[PDB]
Parts: structure tokens; C-alpha cells; sequence
């Protein structure tokens, strides 16, 4: 119990001292167990699915639950959860002119949230009858969406 | 935050209003009626309760000196003295079980020396109850008085 | 009769008790503002003052902080009543303090204020009361979720051996949606970056940097006056730079509409979910109402599942049945002794239930040991009957 | 042998009928003990 | 007062009870000696 | 600035991923508030330890910490000990030198809060009211005939 | 008590799973600790008649 | 780095749960050393490079 903390509250010291492409990356400081015990299959038998959307299911409605549950020290993930994807052909870079550092940008800026105020503000004019958070941009949804960025 | 073509200065007071207002308007307090800011501490999970309200007092007793003109402290909804008051009926119902037992001790046992031994035996059975759930970590709870007079 | 004396004797956990010291929360309505709360925090703080000066010292008004969380539509005044010997009647203590003070604010107002005696107990046991939970396992969204819980809590008082049910506050208001055709604006010549941050440091408030002042390191916000963010006509009175040093209005790549969303939502347990605050019937008592509730949430749609004296005692009593006899043989080997003492412990409990069944007590923790010591006292008494004779 | 059979309290009901019995069950050791040195001393040393 | 209620009430009924009339008594009587 | 929405799946979510592998848990709950506020509130088994149970859930959201807006990272994360219930709620109030619902809410805020916290295991104290800072109060029309931002 | 409430938690994602998901168990330890019980267990009370 | 390799870019919301958005390259362009010529950066002067 004390001898985790310890260890991963002086990691954290050189936390800063690390790439940013590590930082927003899972960094993990946990009870080691080369051993599982529990190793719980889930396949799929009349509305086939792949090794792949099975992956993403169970890591997005179990997975979480059980490394919390009764002291797990680590889950492991015998595939992966779902990501929207993206697959740049270089050929059709060229030809308009682009590089991944456009497409990038267009993902960090078009499809994010903002923290826009709202009407009726925390110091408002004395006699106001209305206050209503205001919305902004959203995390986009589905593939399609993706698939209109500018 | 400009020098317009003539040099003729923007500065941050021309375009916006600048005072010394609150991080935070959201909320406003009014004792009484009168307006005013305050203290509300919360307990830690664990702590001492009756401990760490008396410690409140002990820290805040030096900032009470250093007050400008008019800054003075007022106490609303505060535990203290409910904890001052069971205590003091508690043992108040206590020596009121014992004189009352004294009476009895005295109509059965006319001799007076007769009216002394239990009269003077609980006192001690009291005392010992104290010296043993101190012992095994109780305090003077709500219910460990109650385990004194019942 | 003894037992028909005790099983009919209703069981509390804990009983709630003047402290001195109460509350009374505010809540109003779908996007109510500080000036309309701040109204009746006014009424609330005068019945104490006007009408309650025998029994008040000091209120404590809060505007803008519930404890359900917080906002323009929540409120608090805090009360700290006269010390108890100035308080003399029962009118004079808050189980009657609060009786006629809520009965003020469903009488003169227009809004939603209660008042409790602080439960003394833990916020948790009330004793013929739960706290039930709505979760969705599946991908349903907030809006088909709270559809599920409208037919809950309609299924209920459908058929109600009742029950009393409520929310617990996703009073559910309208948002102001603002869509930036993404086109428009970079042909116009701005970056999404300038305008995000224009509706967000005017409209909302943005922690820039801090400064110093008379020694405290404190913080620097910017924002804007009050009137140029009031209404969503305000929101054309802003014009950002363009790439082609002139400016452009809002209105140009804005659009403007309302939608409804929720101001607060809740997630139990890594998925969202609604709290459902409901009570047990005035005849029946918990384990009844829990378990004819978990009925009626299996009967909703698919994707959404739930998640919510004592038990206690008919087991810790069993232990009480066989160390007695032991020791009821560890000085008195026979079997004749052994069932002597075993009657005189309804002798005295009859009694016990009696003066509690007679006055206005109950079945709570003080009453329940006031049972233990009762048969203490009955063994002594019978052991010297069986001792001394023996 | 009916205190601290009960004195096995369970869950929020805890210390509640815990701290119950044991306070005085404590104070029935205590009381037994004065009952056996105490009380019996006084009572011989000087009752009549 | 839920304290003192709970026990008042047994110990009225415990002893005035016991000591006279109901076992305490009528039980060594019929446990002791009945059948053995 | 943020709405219930943003909040909801911006700091909220991302922490509920990864706030597992810890001792002793029976649930998780969570308010996402329309002000732009999310507060979580994990509940372990009774007479389980305060002191190493606030450690194991704040250093694990920790590994969460860099995928949170900035916004938030330079705003006040906390992680304290809850008891749903205030005890000694210290009124400050003004009579003489008349200052009004704001300047005593700074200087309670600048002088006595700082020590409360500190002071005999408080878990955490309430503000009723705000510390003061530098305020500003952008006026557009200001901006738009020099041709500026904020 | 830690794969016993592997089950536990596991027990009430079962229930919403769509069209095929099904559960299947390799590599397991629980019935082996079962097995060792039962066959200690066993011997105990061979000692005991014998 | 975003090509060959892989690079988080941001994260986005898929039926309630936030999941990442990632960003590389089919696999065709990426599979021997002959294929790193079919990537052309973009080069100050508005013009490609090889
Ligand atoms: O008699 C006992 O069992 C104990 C007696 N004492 C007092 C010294 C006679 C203790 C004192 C303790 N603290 C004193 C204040 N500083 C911290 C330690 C303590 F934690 C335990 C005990 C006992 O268990």
C-alpha cells in the first residue's frame, strides 16, 4: 500500500521531464502478479461479430468495472477498445498539396469542445429573469462526421 | 495594446472597465439580512469532530487582534454547545442515580455505615468503564455515556 | 400479546431530536436568476426574524448554493435558534419550528422551500426510505434514459401500501446553441482559434495569469461588462479580426438556436444515471417497497438496468440464545437451571414494549439495548431465585 | 452471554449496538471484580 | 427519554412479575423436578 | 465557461476511465453541473483507512491529469475528505467601517481561510463568497473602433 | 475472494449483452482451490473412521 | 511520426464513452523501405518535396 505510493510520487517529479507524446499517454503504477488466474473468454456464436468489435465491448462496459472490483491490480486487454481511425493515402496529399500536419491541425480545431459562457453571467445587471448555459463546439459522433473535415 | 497610425494611445482602460471585484459572484451571503462572508469548515473523513472545532477557535484566535475597524465574528449554526449539553445532563443523570440509590440504601438500610458501600462502589465501576473503552479506542460518545447510565 | 406487542411497534433507527440548530434550502425554477432567488431568501430570513423572534437568534442567508449543488436557482439560509431554557414549549423546539415554517412556503410563494431538523443520525437510515438508482447499461443516450424514468416514476404513482417518489434535480432547462459554419468563417479570413476564445473570454470568463496584491499572489480574470452578454442579441456586438485586418461580426458565420439539454447530469459507476429519491409507503416499510420497486424497473425498456433495527439483530440475538445457556450451566450444570432463567426474559420485555407502545416512542437503537439490560436485570433477579434455593 | 453476542454489530449499525454492550459489559467486569474485592472488603472491614 | 422508556417499562414488568406471581418460581418447580 | 455537456465528457469521463485498481470500493458517483464543476465521490467499506484511501484515488487520477483541458489543470483540482455536514460556521460580518458583501469575503479569504484548512485535520473549507482579483470587463463596441479582441 | 467478485461484478454486465455475446471460461484457478478443500476435507474424515 | 508510426491527435465521443482519435497511413504505404519517397512535405516556397 505504502511502498506504490512511494514509488509513483517521485516518478510524478520527473513527470516534466518527459515527451508530451508519453505524458497524454498512460503512464501506470500498479501491484505486479506475473500470474493471472481469471482469464474470461467472450466470443460471439449467432450475430457474428470480429476480433475487433468483441475488443472494443468488452473493453467499454467491463473492462473498466473489473480492474476497480475487488482489488484487481491490473486488467489485461486481449485486443483493443475502439478509435476513430484514419488511414492518409499520400498520393492524394500530393495532388492537393498537403502534408499530416494539415490533417492534424483540422482534427485539433474542428473537432473539439470550447467552453463558451452563458446569458444571465455569474455577475448579471439587477433584474435579469433568465440564465442559460450557452453551447459550443462538440466532439464529433460518428465516421460519417470525420469523414467532413475541411 | 495599440498605437493607432497617429500615435494616439490605446491603453487596457480606454477598451474595458478595470476594478477590484470578486473571483466569483455566483454566490452571496447575507446575515441576517446584512451583508457578509464567512467560514463553513467541513470534517476530514476520521477527524476529531469536538478536537478540531476547538482548534478552529484556536487558530482563528489570532487574526481576531488584527481586524480593521468594524470586522468583528458572529457564530450561527455551530455543534459546540450541543456537545456541551449532553455531556452535562448525562452527568447530571448520573449523580441523580446515585443519590437516589443513596435514599433507597437508607430506608431498607437504616444503618448509615450500611448506606456507603454501594453508594461508594459504582463510583469506582464508572471510573474503570472510562480506563477500559479508552483502552480499546472509544471516546466519550453519545452512546458510551448512555453505557455509563443506563 | 408480548409479541403482537412488538411486532406491530414500528421500527426507527435513531430518533431526530432538537440540535438547536436547523436549515432550509430554495430552489427555483427552470433558469431562474440571482435577483428573482435572492427574493425569496428575503421572505425565508423574516418569517425567523418577524414571526420567530422568541425562538430565533440569527439566520444565515446563502444565495446561489443548494445542496443539491449549486446555481442561480438554488438556495440556503442557515438558522441558529434562542439557547433551549428561552425556548421553553414544544412549539419552542423544531419538530414544531419547522412544521409551521414549511407551511409558510407552500402557503405565500410560488417556488419550492422545505426545512428539516438536522438528522442527527448520518445522512444515510432513515428508516422506511431508500435511495434508488437508474443507470443505462446499454448505448442509450441521456434522452431515451430520462423517457425510462418518467415511466418509472409514472408506473409508480400508478399504482401506488403506497409510496412517495421524486427526482433528485435534473430539472432539464433550455441551452443557447450556437453553430459556426466552419465554411463561412475561413473564407471570411478568421481562425477557429480566435473564436472560440472570444465567446469564451467574454461570455464565460478565462484564468489568464496572476498578479500580485498587498503580498497574496491572487488571480487575473477577463471577461466583460454585464450588459454585452444579457440576452443572445448581444451576441452580434462582437467583432473578431480577420486575416485581412478588418473585422466581422458574429451574426455572419453564426447561427442561433435553442435546444434542450440537462444542466447537470449524473453518472454512477463509469455510466450515466438519474437518482431517484423516493420513499417507503406510510403502511409499509422498506424491504416491501425496495422489492416491489425492483419489480417495476425490470419492466422498463431495454438498456437500462438499476443499482440501489436491522437484519442485524436476528442473528446477533441467536448467539444471545446459545452463550446463555452455557453460561447458565457453567455455574448451574443440571438442565434445570438452564430453563428457569429462559422465562423470565419476557416477564420484563412485555413491560419494556409496553411503556414504549403506550407513549410515543419506537423501536429504535436506545430501545433495542433498553431490551438487553431489561433481561440482564431478569437473569440476576431469577439466579438468586435459583442460587440461594439451590 | 446476551451482551456480547448482540455486541456483534454489522455495518453502518456498527459502534451503534457494538459500543452498546461492551461499555457495559466492561462495566459488568468491573462490577463483578468490585463485587469480589472491593465491596466484599468494605462490606467485612465495616458494615454494623 | 428513549433510553429510560425502554427500560422503565421492563423492569415495572420484570420484577412485579417475577419475585411474585410468573416463573421465577413456578419454573425450578416444573423444570427441576416435573419429570426429573 | 463550460456547460453541463462539456464538463460531462471533457474532465468527468476522462477520469472515470482511469480511476480504478484501487483497495477497498463499493461504488462511484459523479455531478457534472451546467456552472462548469465536477466533483466524484468514491465510498470504500467501513473502518477502512481515510489516510491511504484519499492517496490510492489521487494518484491514479493523476495519470489522468495531462488528458484534461488546461483550463482545468491551472484550475483547482482537489482531492480532501467528505462529511456531507458543516459544524462551526463562522459569520464575519461589518459595523462600524462599512465594507460590503466582497471586500470581507477577500480578506476572510486573505488571512483566515488559508490557516482553517490547514488547522487541526479540516477536510476542507467553504468560502462564502470570493478572494479578490484583478477583474476586467471587456467592452465590445470599445474594441470594435480601434479594431481589436480580447 | 478477488476472482469470486470477478464474477460478482461480471455478473450483471451478462445480462445486456446483444445478439451472440456469449461468456466461456480457460485458464481458471477458482476450481482448483475447490478441489484442494474437498480432498483434504476428504482425508480428515478417513482419519477420523479409520 | 503520424505516418509510419502512429500519433494521438485528440479525443472524440462514440456512443456515451470517450474514446482517441489516431491518425497514420494505409497499409500499402508504409511497408518497405521503397515507400518513403511517396511522402511529399510541403516546403515554404508553397511547393511539394520529396
Ligand atoms: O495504558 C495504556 O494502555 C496506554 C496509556 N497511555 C498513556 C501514557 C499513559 C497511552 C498514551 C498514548 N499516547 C499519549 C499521547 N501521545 C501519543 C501516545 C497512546 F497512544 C496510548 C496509550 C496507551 O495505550
Amino acid at each position: 500500500d505504502i511502498a506504490q505510493v512511494q514509488v509513483q510520487n517521485k516518478l510524478q517529479l520527473a513527470m516534466p521531464l518527459l515527451p508530451q507524446e508519453v505524458q497524454q499517454q498512460g503512464v501506470s503504477v500498479e501491484k505486479s502478479s506475473s500470474s493471472f488466474l481469471m482469464v474470461v473468454g467472450v466470443i460471439n456464436t449467432d450475430g457474428t461479430m470480429t476480433q475487433e468489435d468483441i475488443s472494443d465491448y468488452v473493453a467499454a462496459n467491463m473492462k473498466d468495472a473489473i480492474s476497480r472490483t475487488s482489488g484487481v491490480g491490473d486488467v489485461q486487454l486481449f485486443g483493443s477498445q475502439y478509435a476513430m481511425r484514419i488511414w492518409m493515402n499520400p498520393n492524394e496529399l500530393n495532388k492537393f498539396q498537403l502534408t499530416p500536419v494539415d490533417v492534424i491541425t483540422a482534427i485539433k480545431a474542428q473537432n473539439a469542445q470550447v467552453a463558451a459562457g452563458q446569458l444571465g453571467g455569474t455577475p448579471p445587471v439587477k433584474g435579469q429573469q433568465l440564465n442559460a448555459s450557452i453551447i459550443a463546439q462538440t466532439r464529433l459522433t460518428s465516421t460519417e462526421e470525420f469523414g467532413k473535415i475541411l | 495594446l495599440k498605437v493607432n497610425q497617429d500615435g494616439s494611445r490605446v491603453l487596457l482602460r480606454d477598451v474595458a472597465k478595470i476594478e477590484l471585484g470578486g473571483e466569483n459572484y455566483d454566490i452571496i451571503a447575507e446575515f441576517n439580512g446584512q451583508p457578509a462572508s464567512g467560514l463553513g469548515i467541513k470534517l476530514a473523513t476520521g477527524a476529531n469532530a469536538l478536537d478540531t472545532a476547538a482548534a478552529i477557535r484556536a487558530e482563528l484566535a489570532k487574526m481576531e487582534p488584527f481586524f480593521p475597524s468594524g470586522l468583528k465574528i458572529v457564530y450561527p449554526y455551530d455543534t459546540t454547545p450541543f456537545v456541551k449539553i449532553s455531556i452535562h445532563e448525562v452527568v447530571k443523570t448520573l449523580v441523580e442515580a446515585i443519590i437516589l440509590v443513596f435514599l433507597v440504601m437508607y430506608l431498607f438500610l437504616q444503618n448509615f455505615r450500611a448506606t456507603l458501600i454501594p453508594t461508594i462502589a459504582v463510583p469506582v465501576v464508572l471510573l474503570g468503564t472510562f480506563a477500559v473503552l479508552a483502552a480499546f479506542g472509544f471516546s466519550i460518545n453519545t452512546l458510551t455515556m448512555f453505557g455509563m447510565v443506563l | 400479546g408480548m409479541a403482537y406487542l412488538f411486532v406491530r411497534l414500528p421500527s426507527s433507527f435513531l430518533p431526530d431530536e432538537d440540535q438547536g440548530v436547523f436549515m432550509t434550502m430554495v430552489q427555483l425554477p427552470a433558469g431562474a436568476t440571482q435577483e428573482r432567488t435572492q427574493k425569496v431568501l428575503n421572505e425565508v430570513t423574516h418569517y425567523y426574524l418577524t414571526k420567530e423572534k422568541n425562538n430565533v437568534e440569527s439566520v444565515f442567508a446563502v444565495n446561489g448554493f443548494g445542496f443539491a449543488g449549486r446555481g442561480q436557482n438554488t438556495g440556503i439560509a442557515f438558522v441558529s435558534l434562542k439557547d433551549w431554557a428561552d425556548r421553553p414549549g414544544e412549539e419552542n423546539k423544531v419538530e414544531a419550528i419547522t412544521m409551521r415554517a414549511t407551511r409558510a412556503f407552500s402557503q405565500i410563494k410560488d417556488a419550492m422551500v422545505f426545512a428539516f431538523n438536522l438528522p442527527a443520525i448520518v445522512e444515510l437510515g432513515t428508516a422506511t426510505g431508500f435511495d434508488f438508482e437508474l443507470i443505462d447499461q446499454a448505448g442509450l443516450g441521456h434522452e431515451k434514459l430520462t423517457q425510462a424514468r418518467n415511466q418509472l416514476l409514472a408506473e409508480a404513482a400508478k399504482h401506488p401500501m403506497l409510496t412517495s417518489v421524486r427526482p433528485n434535480g435534473l430539472e432539464d432547462t433550455p441551452q443557447f446553441k450556437i453553430d459556426i459554419d466552419q465554411e463561412k468563417a475561413q473564407a471570411l479570413g478568421v481562425s477557429i482559434n480566435d473564436i472560440n476564445t472570444t465567446l469564451g473570454a467574454a461570455w464565460g470568463g478565462s484564468y489568464v495569469n496572476d498578479f500580485i496584491d498587498r503580498g497574496r499572489v491572487k488571480k487575473v480574470y477577463v471577461m466583460s461588462e454585464a450588459k454585452y452578454r444579457m440576452l443572445p442579441d448581444d451576441i452580434g456586438d462582437w467583432y473578431v479580426r480577420a486575416a485581412d485586418g478588418q473585422m466581422v461580426p458574429f451574426s455572419a458565420f453564426s447561427s442561433s438556436r435553442w435546444e434542450y439539454g440537462s444542466p447537470r447530469l449524473e453518472r454512477y459507476n463509469g455510466l450515466p444515471s438519474m437518482e431517484i429519491l423516493g420513499q417507503a409507503a406510510p403502511g409499509k416499510s422498506t424491504g416491501e417497497a425496495m422489492e416491489l420497486m425492483e419489480q417495476l424497473a425490470s419492466k422498463l425498456p431495454t438498456g437500462v438496468g438499476y443499482d440501489w433495527s436491522g437484519n442485524q439483530a436476528p442473528s446477533l440475538y441467536a448467539i444471545s440464545l446459545i452463550v446463555v445457556f452455557l453460561c447458565l450451566a457453567a455455574l448451574y450444570e443440571s438442565w434445570s437451571i438452564p430453563f428457569s432463567v429462559m422465562l423470565v426474559v419476557p416477564l420484563g420485555v412485555i413491560g419494556a414494549l409496553l411503556a414504549a407502545t403506550f407513549r410515543g416512542l419506537t423501536n429504535d437503537v436506545y430501545f433495542q439495548v433498553g431490551l438487553l439490560t431489561t433481561i440482564g436485570l431478569s437473569a440476576k433477579n431469577a439466579i438468586l431465585i435459583v442460587e440461594f434455593a439451590k | 452471554a446476551v451482551f456480547v453476542p448482540m455486541a456483534f454489530f454489522g455495518g453502518s449499525t456498527g459502534a451503534i449496538y457494538r459500543q452498546f454492550s461492551i461499555t457495559i459489559v466492561s462495566a459488568m467486569a468491573l462490577s463483578v471484580l468490585v463485587a469480589l474485592i472491593l465491596t466484599p472488603a468494605l462490606c467485612a472491614t465495616m458494615l454494623k | 427519554n428513549a433510553v429510560g422508556t425502554g427500560v422503565m417499562g421492563g423492569m415495572v414488568t420484570a420484577t412485579v412479575l417475577a419475585i411474585f406471581f410468573v416463573p421465577v418460581f413456578f419454573v425450578v418447580v416444573r423444570r427441576r423436578f416435573s419429570r426429573k | 465557461g463550460a456547460d453541463a455537456k462539456t464538463v460531462q465528457d471533457t474532465v468527468t469521463q476522462v477520469i472515470e476511465q482511469n480511476m480504478n485498481g484501487i483497495d477497498n470500493l463499493m461504488y462511484m458517483s459523479s455531478n457534472s453541473d451546467s456552472t462548469g464543476t465536477v466533483q466524484i465521490t468514491l465510498t470504500f467499506e467501513s473502518g477502512t483507512d481515510a489516510d491511504i484511501a484519499q492517496v490510492q484515488v489521487q494518484n491514479k487520477l493523476q495519470l489522468a491529469m495531462p488528458l484534461l483541458p488546461q483550463e482545468v489543470q491551472q484550475q483547482g483540482v482537489s482531492v480532501e475528505k467528505s462529511s456531507s455536514s458543516f459544524l462551526m460556521v463562522v459569520g464575519v460580518i461589518n459595523t462600524d467601517g462599512t465594507m460590503t458583501q466582497e471586500d470581507i469575503s477577500d480578506y476572510v479569504a486573505a488571512n483566515m481561510k488559508d490557516a482553517i484548512s490547514r488547522t487541526s485535520g479540516v477536510g476542507d473549507v467553504q468560502l462564502f463568497g470570493s478572494q479578490y482579483a484583478m477583474r476586467i470587463w471587456m467592452n465590445p463596441n470599445e474594441l470594435n473602433k480601434f479594431q481589436l479582441t480580447p
